[PDB]
């Protein structure tokens, strides 16, 4: 067991106060956890709009890396 | 260094060195070319480079261990840092070999007073700080969080201008 | 090789070698990494690579001196070429490591017969030629004009597929 739990550091609520608290906190939860449906779409990415010198090293370290990083 | 650069790992240099090892066996073992490759690798690399000097940074040790002049990005020193071309003892020998002999404690006194003056005025953080060869002299307890701040800033470093070509040439 | 590749000079390899020099002094001197760097450089180079074997090409000498397997472009051999994993005497020596009685006349007869057979059937141009490890066996007088024709063909060589990246790493 290595999840970080909610801790009541001070105070001792009754079961009904604990239930009210946890229901409120869960309603205040951040919604869906993360946007797992996010999809890669590199069309018109800003790095493709830059002018690069034909001998520019940023062709390797900026342009190519941005296209290839996954 | 070359491996870390290929895999985009930032480099942290923690410096406390008199520099290259002197001696005939080191010369014959190729210390010039191996130090050359060390200098080459550190300038070649594109990753963020941050340096913390703890005591000694003499000569080639200063230069190679992520000095700003060799393209390190951020340079910090603890107040114990000593940045110089040569240590006090080496400069003292260079001085006193001009006297005919250590013929009396006169020469000892001359050495000791030179060494005191040199460790107070030369081999210090403060000249390099005045000139901006190092970006800051810091209290040692700052180091961990300062490295966090620095490498957050440097996260997206783009190294240039550099001319793309087949490759650079190492001293080999 | 790295310099020549950097300045686009074609490479001509002219081979007559038993391979790496054996011994404790060479091993301690770094022969493994230095050979590794020779291999690395020869494969890294994009320039045209042409090879002529004159006599011996044993082991790593064969491999490193512009073998086709290490991406040499055209490979020729004189009829005196001898391409093998080990020379006849080294093969005979391990032969005689078993049933070792090296003082007897009969084992010296066995060595002589083995060396004769090996230099007739194994350490030759012909196995490599029949497998296509080399592109041709040539009369020695052809070499100059054949080098001209070959490097004219290879003049516009494009080496690929290669994945562009910061750099290649090498044993260092």
């Amino acid at each position: 067991d290595h999840e970080a739990h909610i801790k009541v550091l001070r105070g001792e609520p009754t079961p009904e106060e604990m239930a009210a608290l946890m229901a409120v906190l869960a309603s205040a939860g951040g919604g869906p956890a993360e946007p797992v449906k996010k999809e890669r779409n590199m069309w018109g990415h800003p790095v493709d709009k830059l002018r690069y010198s034909v001998f520019s090293w940023q062709r390797v370290t900026l342009l190519e890396r941005t296209h290839m990083r996954r | 260094i070359r491996f870390c650069d290929s895999y985009n790992l930032p480099l942290v240099f923690v410096v406390d060195t008199p520099g290259a090892m002197p001696g005939v066996a080191e010369e014959k073992g190729g210390i010039i070319k191996r130090g050359g490759r060390f200098f080459n690798a550190i300038v070649e690399a594109d990753v963020p480079k941050v340096t913390v000097i703890i005591r000694k940074a003499y000569g080639g040790g200063y230069a190679v261990m992520g000095s700003k002049q060799l393209s390190a990005d951020l340079n910090f020193a603890w107040p114990t840092a000593r940045i110089a071309v040569i240590g006090a003892e080496g400069a003292a020998q260079l001085l006193v070999k001009r006297f005919p002999d250590p013929n009396a404690p006169e020469v000892q006194k001359i050495r000791d007073d030179f060494i005191e003056g040199y460790n107070l005025n030369m081999a210090t953080p403060w000249i390099a700080a005045e000139r901006g060869y190092i970006d800051a002299v810091i209290q040692p307890h700052e180091t961990r969080l300062l490295l966090r701040k620095s490498l957050r800033l440097l996260r997206d470093k783009q190294n240039g201008p550099k001319v793309q070509r087949k490759h650079g040439l190492l001293p080999l």
